[PDB]
């Protein structure tokens, strides 16, 4: 978090990027300044995806561990089934 | 399996995949579209973000 | 045992090696599609006869 | 209606009608307006005869009724008993209750 | 119950097998250890059958005892044969 210090775009920027619902990209820019650019693009998304996967963090008091969905052994298989999911229910805990 | 690195590639589906896919794409699609449908490639770099 | 019409094997909800096995048996049915049994070998039995 | 003994005795079970009409769709109905889908095999008897478990619900709640309609969380066919191992998440790939 | 002491699978295992909510078969195994194996499967049998045969105990506070299923003698039958149920009534004793 500190210091990088905060993505202003600019081309610093920093890899995480631990925000969510960011009305920042647009937002003003305004526009991008005089630097090279190339990635930039990659370092943006590679962190943006994590900043939503980490943005979940919670909602896991409402999930639901995943399961095998599909599966494979499952080191026993010999006295007990192995099959998994298709996820067409709803996980919500109320 | 393990995705791994040394494990070689195997078909996801048996040969009837090829036959059914070819029949579909080369008969049913042109029969309905009647030469209006077009085939294109995507811009993943502009889609995923 | 059992009988069965047509199902899904290129494949994404059900197993192998616990509770099923081929049979081609008792003559008045015609079943083209059980392409999926028992592995480690050549290419032999679906595009030679 | 049986009681113990050693061999209870020879005469016809059911006997000579139910034999020609039911097994009389074996000749009669399926693979040709079909164009032929029904496919028959024998078994070996283990993923129903040695393995089908898992034991987790609370009782059907205490001392009342049982209508139908499908909504929200407390239950067996509910994933509070459905991740994978029982019969339950197993069970709903499609759309229904228990 | 004690001592056998607890089925860890392993191949001991023990005949009943007097649990409910077994997150156990899997669970980890992980996998079955270095033993011969074969039964196992049947010692698993007569015990997993007890594992809910005994675990009924309750759910007879809702029942609904059986019926003669069918009828034949039926030690009187001379003024009184029967039929055993099919009871679509929704049985809960309430």
């Amino acid at each position: 978090s500190n210091p990088t210090t905060f993505s202003v775009e600019a081309i610093a920027a920093y890899t995480p990027v631990a925000l969510i619902r960011l009305l920042n990209a647009s937002g003003p820019l305004q526009p991008g300044h005089r630097v090279d650019i190339a990635d930039a693009r990659s370092i943006y998304t590679v962190g943006a995806a994590a900043s939503a996967a980490r943005a979940r963090a919670n909602h896991n008091a409402n999930t639901i561990r995943r399961t095998a969905m599909f599966a494979e052994t499952d080191p026993m298989t010999w006295l007990r089934p192995t099959v998994g999911l298709r996820r067409t229910f709803n996980p919500r805990i109320i | 399996g393990d995705t791994g690195q040394a494990i070689p590639i195997t078909p996801h589906h048996d040969r009837e995949w090829g036959i059914l896919s070819k029949i579909y794409y080369y008969i049913v699609i042109p029969a309905f579209s009647r030469g209006s449908c077009c085939t294109m490639g995507v811009r993943y770099d502009r889609l995923y973000p | 045992g059992l009988i069965m019409m047509a199902y899904q094997a290129y494949d994404e909800t059900i197993a192998t090696g616990t509770f099923f096995y081929p049979v081609p048996v008792n003559p008045l049915f015609a079943c083209p599609e059980h392409l999926a049994s028992l592995r480690g070998m050549t290419n032999a039995r679906r595009v030679l006869a | 209606r049986g009681d113990t003994g050693q061999a209870i005795p020879i005469t016809p079970h059911h006997d000579r009608e139910w034999g020609i009409l039911s097994k009389i769709y074996y000749y009669i109905v399926i693979p040709a307006f079909s164009r032929g889908s029904c496919c028959t095999m024998g078994v070996r008897y283990d993923r129903l005869y040695p393995a089908l478990q898992a034991v987790i619900v609370p009782e059907i709640p205490a001392d009342e009724e049982a209508p139908t309609t499908p909504e929200d969380p407390r239950h067996p066919l509910h994933a509070h008993q459905l991740v994978p191992n029982s019969l339950n998440v197993y069970f709903h790939n499609a759309h229904l209750t228990v």
